[PDB]
C-alpha cells in the first residue's frame, strides 16, 4: 500500500469523486449489485497532458482501495524475444485472475497504443489486441479491474470503447494557477511555510505548468530552504525553484 | 568481482579543487556537511540533500571521486565502477547490487559511489534487468534513500536513468 | 531393418533399363553411373519428372542428406533395404543428389560419423562392383561441386557419364515460359526476347516459380492478364 | 474497372451505350494506369479502338511503367491497330519501362507489316535500349531472319555493341544460326570486335564455324 | 459500426448458443512478424474450414487490417493487402464458399475496402443500431431486467429521447444512472435520475461521439 492519500490534492473533487466512488462502491457494496444488477466497468481512461500526476494520484486512490497495488509500464511489453507480450498479458490476468482482489494501474499506454496502417507497433497490436480480446471475449472478467492512464490522446485507438474496455473517459486538463496553488499548498502543508503568502506572485509565475512540476518546485524549495539558513520557507523560493528547474 | 571491487585506500584530498568555486560547494555541502551535521539538516530542514551529478567531458575525471573518498573524517568508502556488470552469465548483477546494498545496510548507513553508468545504460534486455532493478534499488528506500546519489558518465545518451533520475 | 543430355541419358539410361540381360547381350560395359554438374542451372527436378513420366516403374529419390542422422549404422540398413527391394521388385532408379557433402576426404576423427558413412560409401562402392552382373537397378547421380569429390567415385567403370549444365538455359527458358503461358491467359503484348536475353546475364533457378510469383502479383484482379510489370517486378523482387 | 471487362470481352453495344451514357469512362483508368485503349489494344479489338481513337483519346497515354499503346499494337501482331495508332500520330520511338522501342517488340512477333509501318513513319533502325541492344539482337536471339532482312531494307547497323560488348554477330553465332551469321557477315558484320569476356565471334562459334566465318570474310 | 453497438453480444450470442464450434479468427493473428508468408495460414485455416464440414468464421475489428491502400503502401501494408489478395483469390477466385460463413465485424463503415464491398461476398448489410422504437424498448427491457426501481415506470421517455445510441453503452448509461442514484445510497431508484442521467450522460456521449 502507498503512503499518500486522496486528501493531498485540491480542486479536483468534481472529477476525481467519480473515480473515488468507482473504487469504493465496487469494493464494499457488492451486495447491492444484485438488487440493481450492476457490474462495474473494468476500463477507466485517465488521460490528460503529461506531468499532471496521473500516476501518484491514481496511487493515492489506490491507498483508499486498500487492495494490492501493482504497477506496469507500457514499454515493458516491447521485448527482444517473440511472444513475450502474451506471457506478460496472461501474467497480468494470471495474478489478477488467480490472486486476491487487487489493483493493477498501468501508465504510458499511449506510447504503445499506435494504430499503424514490418512494424513494431503492429506487434504491440498483436499483444494489445490480444488484451482487448481478453477484455471483450471474457464475460467472467467481472473480477479485478484494470486501470489505465495515457499521457496524450493524439493516437486514439477507436477499438477502446466497450463496457469492459476504457469507457470511463474523464478529461484531466492542466491545472490552473488556483488548482496548482491548491495542490502545492496541500503538498507543502508540512514544511514551515511563511504565513505571508498571498499566492499572487506564485500564481502569476505558474503559467501553463502541471501538477508534478509544482511538486518539483515544492521539493526543490525543501532542498535549498535547508541551505538558505532560515528554517522557515521564504516567498522567493517559489520563483527561485521555478526558474531553477525550469 | 564483488569482493574484488572492494576499495579502502587513501587518495586525492580536497587540495585538487578544479577551479569550480560554486560547484565544489554544491557538492561539498552534500558530501562533507551532512555527515558532520546530522541534526542540523533534520531540524533545520526535513532531511539532508541527496547528491550531485558529475558528467559531461571526461577531462580530469575521477579526481573528484578520490577527493570525496579521502575527504571523509571517519573512513574512506567503497566506489563501484559500471564496466564490471557487462560480463558472461547475466543475472549475477541482481545478487551483486542486492548484496552490496545489504553490506551497505551492514556498514551503518555508509555512502556508495557508482561510476560509469554508461557501461550499464543506453539486445540489451538482459542489461535492462540489472539497470531497471538498479533503479528499483535506488528509488526504493529499502537500503537507504538519504545517503548518496551520484553517477559519472561521458555521454548523456542514457535516457532511462535521465528520466528516472528526477525521482531521487 | 540441347538434346545431348536427353539423348545420352535416353539411349544410355532408358534403353538398357527396358531390357533384361541386355548387359549380357551387348558386350558388357558399365556406363550405368550418370553424373551431372553445374551449380547455376536448377536441374534435378524436371529431368527427374521426365524420367518418372517416360518410364512407368519405381524410383528412389534420396537426396544426399537422407542418411545424415545420429545412428551411423542406419545408412547400410536403409540403402541395403533399398538395394534388396530394388533388385527384387523392379529395376528402379536411385537418384543420389549432392554427393559433395558425403564425398569429401577426411583425416581427423572429430567428424568420425562422416568418415564412417564414407566408409559405408566404400562398402556399397564395392557392392556395386559385385553387382556388375545383371543388377535390377539404376544409379543416376547429380552434383554441384567437383573440386572436393573423392577420386574413387570418378574412377572409370563406375561413372562413365559426366554431363554438364550451361550457364544460359535459353531453350529451357523458352520451354519454361511456354509451359506456364500455355495454360495462363495469353497476352499478345508479352515478349520473351528481353526475358530470354536478360536471364542470359542474370541467370537463376526456378523460373517457373518466378512466373508463379508473377501470377500471385497479377491476381490483383485489376490486371486481367499478366504483363511485363509483374515479370520484371517479379525479377527484381526474387 | 467495368470498362476493363467491356473492352476485354469485346462488348460492342455495352461499351457504346456505356460511353454514350458517360463520356468519362473513356478517360477513366484502373489502379494499374491502364485506360480502355490499353485493354482494347491488348485484346486486339478493331471497332472499339476505332471509337476511342475516333473520339480523340490521347495516343501517347503511358502507364506507370511507361508502356505506350504502340508497343501493345506492335507486339500485338494486329496490323489494323498499328494503322490506327500510327494514323493518330503515335510516337514511333516511345520510351517504355526498360527504354525499349516498339521495333523490338514488333520484331519479337516477326510481323513484317508492323515493322514496315513503324520504320516507314520515321522509327530509328538502330534504336538502343538501356542495355544498348537493338531489335537485331533479339530477332537474332530467336531466329527472325526476314525481320533482320527488312531491318536491312532501312539501312540498319549490324555492329551494335550490347551491354556485354556483343555484336549481333555474337548473338547470331551464339544462337547457332548459320545462314543468319553468313548473311550478317556478307552484309557488313565485324568479326574483330570483342566483348567483355575477350572472345571473338570465331571462338564463340563451335564446330569449326569460325573458319567458314573468316573464310566468308576474306571471300 | 454506425452509432450503435452490440455486435459482440450478437455474434457471441449465437456463438454462445451453438455456433457448432468456437472457430474465432482474431484480426491480430495475421501479424506475421517475419517474412509475410501468411498464405500458409490463410490456406491452413481456410483449409481446416474446407476440411471440417461445419464451420463458422468470425472476423472482428477488420478495420485495422482493412487499409484502403490509396497511396504507395510500405512493406507492412503490402503484406496485409497481399493477404487481402489471397482473400480475393479464395472468395471470388477459383474456390467457392457455399457452406462456410464469415462474419466481418468492424467499427467505421468508410474505410471498408470498397474492392471488398462487392455484393459477391457481403450479401446483406446489418446496421447495428436502435432505429425501431420496439427494438430500443426491447433492449431497454432486457438490460432493465435485474434493476429495481420505484413503481412509477415510464420507458417511452427514455426510448423517445434516445436517438441513435449504442446498445452496450446504453447499458453503461443506465447503470451509470444507477450509480448516480446510488450516490445518495437509496435502495429505490426513481426514474427522474434515469431521464436526467440518461439525458445528460447520453449528451456527453454525443459530445464524445466524434
Amino acid at each position: 500500500r502507498p503512503t499518500e492519500q486522496y486528501s493531498d490534492i485540491g480542486g479536483l473533487d468534481k472529477q476525481i469523486q467519480e473515480l473515488v466512488e468507482a473504487i469504493v462502491l465496487p469494493m464494499n457494496h457488492k451486495e447491492k449489485f444484485e438488487n440493481l444488477g450492476i457490474q462495474p466497468p473494468k476500463g477507466v481512461l485517465m488521460y490528460g497532458p503529461p506531468g499532471t500526476g496521473k500516476t501518484l494520484l491514481a496511487r493515492a486512490c489506490a491507498a483508499q482501495t486498500k487492495a494490492t497495488f501493482l504497477k506496469l509500464a507500457g514499454p515493458q511489453l516491447v521485448q527482444m524475444f517473440i511472444g513475450d507480450g502474451a506471457k506478460l498479458v496472461r501474467d497480468a490476468f494470471a495474478l489478477a485472475k488467480e490472486k486476491a482482489p487487487s489493483i493493477i494501474f498501468i501508465d504510458e499506454l499511449d506510447a504503445i497504443g499506435t494504430k499503424r496502417f514490418k512494424a513494431g507497433d503492429r506487434e504491440v497490436q498483436r499483444t494489445m489486441l490480444e488484451l482487448l480480446n481478453q477484455l471483450d471475449g471474457f464475460q467472467p472478467n467481472t473480477q479485478v479491474k484494470v486501470i489505465a492512464a495515457t499521457n496524450r490522446v493524439d493516437i486514439l485507438d477507436p477499438a477502446l470503447l466497450r463496457s469492459g474496455r476504457l469507457d470511463r473517459k474523464i478529461e484531466f486538463p492542466m491545472p490552473n494557477e488556483e488548482a496548482r496553488a491548491r495542490i502545492m499548498q496541500i503538498h507543502s502543508r508540512k514544511m514551515n511555510v511563511s504565513p505571508d503568502v498571498n499566492y499572487e506572485e506564485l500564481a502569476r509565475c505558474t503559467d501553463d505548468f502541471n501538477g508534478a512540476q509544482c511538486k518539483a518546485v515544492c521539493v526543490e524549495a525543501g532542498m535549498i530552504a535547508l541551505r538558505r539558513g532560515a528554517t522557515e520557507l521564504t516567498h522567493e523560493d517559489y520563483m527561485e525553484g521555478i526558474l531553477e528547474v525550469q | 568481482v564483488t569482493m574484488m571491487q572492494v576499495e579502502e585506500k587513501p587518495d586525492v584530498t580536497y587540495s585538487d579543487v578544479g577551479g569550480c568555486k560554486e560547484q565544489i560547494e554544491k557538492l561539498r555541502e552534500v558530501v562533507e556537511t551532512p555527515l558532520l551535521h546530522p541534526e542540523r539538516f533534520v531540524n533545520l530542514g526535513i532531511e539532508p540533500p541527496k547528491g550531485v551529478l558529475l558528467f559531461g567531458p571526461p577531462g580530469t575525471g575521477k579526481t573528484l571521486c578520490a577527493r570525496a573518498v579521502a575527504n571523509r573524517t571517519d573512513a574512506c568508502f567503497i566506489r563501484v565502477i559500471g564496466s564490471e556488470l557487462v560480463q558472461k552469465y547475466v543475472g549475477e548483477g541482481a545478487r551483486m547490487v542486492r548484496e552490496l546494498f545489504e553490506m551497505a545496510r551492514t556498514k551503518k548507513a555508509c555512502l556508495i559511489f557508482f561510476d560509469e553508468i554508461d557501461a550499464i545504460g543506453g539486445g540489451d534486455n538482459e542489461v535492462q534487468r540489472t539497470m531497471l532493478e538498479l533503479i528499483n534499488q535506488l528509488d526504493g528506500f529499502d537500503p537507504r534513500g538519504n545517503i548518496k546519489v551520484l553517477m559519472a558518465t561521458n555521454r548523456p545518451d542514457t535516457l532511462d536513468p535521465a528520466l528516472m533520475r528526477p525521482g531521487r | 531393418p540441347m538434346d545431348i543430355q536427353k539423348q545420352e541419358v535416353r539411349e544410355a539410361v532408358e534403353l538398357p533399363l527396358t531390357h533384361f540381360e541386355l548387359y549380357k547381350q551387348i558386350g558388357i560395359d558399365p556406363p550405368r553411373g550418370v553424373l551431372m554438374y553445374g551449380p547455376p542451372g536448377c536441374g534435378k527436378t524436371m529431368l527427374a519428372k521426365a524420367v518418372a513420366h517416360h518410364t512407368t516403374a519405381a524410383f528412389i529419390r534420396v537426396v544426399g542428406s537422407e542418411f545424415v542422422q545420429k545412428y551411423l549404422g542406419e545408412g547400410p540398413r536403409m540403402v541395403r533395404d533399398v538395394f534388396r527391394l530394388a533388385k527384387e521388385n523392379a529395376p528402379a532408379i536411385i537418384f543420389i543428389d549432392e554427393i559433395d557433402a558425403i564425398a569429401t576426404k577426411r583425416f581427423d576423427a572429430q567428424t568420425g560419423a562422416d568418415r564412417e558413412v564414407q566408409r559405408i560409401l566404400l562398402e556399397l562402392l564395392n557392392q556395386m562392383d559385385g553387382f556388375d552382373q545383371n543388377v535390377n537397378v539404376k544409379v543416376i547421380m547429380a552434383t554441384n561441386r567437383a573440386d572436393t569429390l573423392d577420386p574413387a567415385l570418378l574412377r572409370p567403370g563406375r561413372l562413365d557419364r559426366k554431363i554438364e549444365f550451361p550457364l544460359p538455359d535459353r531453350r529451357q527458358k523458352r520451354l519454361i515460359f511456354s509451359t506456364i503461358t500455355s495454360k495462363m491467359n495469353l497476352s499478345e503484348e508479352v515478349d520473351l526476347e528481353d526475358y530470354v536475353a536478360r536471364p542470359d546475364k542474370i541467370s537463376g533457378a526456378d523460373i517457373n516459380s518466378i512466373c508463379q510469383e508473377s501470377g500471385m502479383l497479377a491476381v490483383r484482379e485489376n490486371r486481367y492478364i499478366v504483363l511485363a510489370k509483374d515479370f520484371e517486378k517479379a525479377y527484381k523482387t526474387v | 474497372l467495368m470498362v476493363c471487362n467491356l473492352a476485354y470481352s469485346g462488348k460492342l453495344e455495352e461499351l457504346k451505350e456505356s460511353i454514350l451514357a458517360d463520356k468519362s469512362l473513356a478517360t477513366r483508368t484502373d489502379q494499374d494506369s491502364r485506360t480502355a485503349l490499353h485493354w482494347a489494344c491488348s485484346a486486339g479489338h478493331t471497332e472499339i479502338v476505332e471509337f476511342l481513337l475516333q473520339l480523340g483519346v490521347p495516343v501517347n497515354d503511358k502507364d506507370d511503367a511507361g508502356w505506350s499503346p504502340l508497343h501493345i499494337a506492335a507486339s500485338a501482331g494486329r496490323d489494323e491497330i498499328v494503322k490506327a495508332l500510327l494514323g493518330k500520330g503515335a510516337q514511333v520511338n516511345a520510351v517504355n519501362q526498360n527504354g525499349c522501342t516498339p521495333l523490338h517488340y514488333a520484331a519479337s512477333k516477326n510481323r513484317h507489316e508492323i515493322a514496315v509501318m513503324l520504320l516507314e513513319g520515321g522509327a530509328n533502325p538502330d534504336a538502343k535500349d538501356h542495355y544498348e541492344a537493338t531489335a537485331m539482337h533479339r530477332a537474332a536471339a530467336k531466329g527472325n531472319l526476314k525481320m533482320i532482312h527488312i531491318l536491312l531494307y532501312y539501312k540498319a547497323s549490324t555492329n551494335i555493341q550490347d551491354t556485354e560488348g556483343n555484336t549481333p554477330l555474337h548473338l547470331a553465332c551464339d544462337e547457332e544460326r548459320v545462314e543468319e551469321a553468313k548473311l550478317l557477315v556478307s552484309q557488313g558484320a565485324s568479326i574483330y570486335i570483342e566483348n567483355k569476356e575477350e572472345k571473338t565471334p570465331l571462338q564463340v562459334a563451335k564446330g569449326g564455324l569460325g573458319l567458314i566465318l573468316k573464310r566468308m570474310v576474306e571471300g | 459500426g454506425p452509432p450503435g453497438t452490440g455486435k459482440t453480444l450478437l455474434a457471441r450470442a449465437v456463438a454462445s448458443q451453438l455456433d457448432c464450434n468456437f472457430l474465432k479468427v482474431v484480426s491480430s493473428s495475421i501479424v506475421d512478424k517475419y517474412i509475410g508468408e501468411s498464405a500458409r495460414l490463410i490456406r491452413e485455416m481456410f483449409n481446416y474450414a474446407r476440411d471440417h464440414q461445419p464451420c463458422i468464421i468470425f472476423m472482428d475489428e477488420i478495420d485495422a487490417i482493412g487499409g484502403r491502400r490509396f497511396s504507395e503502401g510500405t512493406s507492412a501494408d503490402r503484406e496485409i493487402q497481399r493477404t487481402l489478395m489471397e482473400l480475393l483469390n479464395q472468395m471470388d477466385g477459383f474456390d467457392t464458399l457455399h457452406r462456410v460463413k464469415m462474419i466481418m465485424a468492424t467499427n467505421r463503415p468508410d474505410t471498408l475496402d470498397p474492392a471488398l464491398l462487392r455484393p459477391g461476398r457481403l450479401d446483406r448489410k446489418i446496421h447495428i443500431d436502435l432505429p425501431n422504437e420496439q427494438a430500443r424498448l426491447d433492449i431497454l427491457k432486457i438490460h432493465a431486467g435485474p434493476i429495481t426501481k420505484h413503481g412509477e415506470i415510464d420507458y417511452e421517455a427514455i426510448v423517445k429521447l434516445s436517438d441513435g445510441f449504442n446498445g452496450a453503452d446504453l447499458r453503461n448509461v443506465c447503470t451509470e444512472a444507477g450509480m448516480f442514484a446510488i450516490r445518495a445510497d437509496h435502495d429505490f431508484v426513481v426514474q427522474e435520475d434515469f431521464m436526467k442521467a440518461v439525458r445528460k450522460v447520453a449528451d456527453s456521449k454525443k459530445l464524445e461521439s466524434k
